[PDB]
């Protein structure tokens, strides 16, 4: 039902035991050092 | 004002961002509300 003006969709590999760590205000290595969200973060995470 | 410590300083050291914010915006409303307070004495006292 929403209009957004742009989309970005990043795609990587993670294992199981991190997938917590990708969402605002984490900690972790992934969350550290490799790929963090803002705090504010509007979208979706999704992950199979 | 029911925040971890009335310092902004150690609530800023102490704890990240995602909690910091509502500890401060805790701290926030209860001083906005005294300020409020003693504003509305001082133009009651005033116009007396």
């Amino acid at each position: 039902d929403l209009c957004f003006t742009n989309v970005y969709a990043d795609s990587f590999v993670i294992r199981g035991d991190e997938v917590r760590q990708i969402a605002p205000g984490q900690t972790g290595k992934i969350a550290d050092y490799n790929y963090k969200l803002p705090d504010d973060f509007t979208g979706c995470v999704i992950a199979w | 004002f029911g925040a971890i410590s009335s310092v902004l300083n150690d609530i800023l050291s102490r704890l990240d961002p995602p909690e910091a914010e509502v500890q401060i915006d805790r701290l926030i409303t209860g001083r906005l509300q005294s300020l409020q307070t003693y504003v509305t004495q001082q133009l009651i006292r005033a116009a007396e």
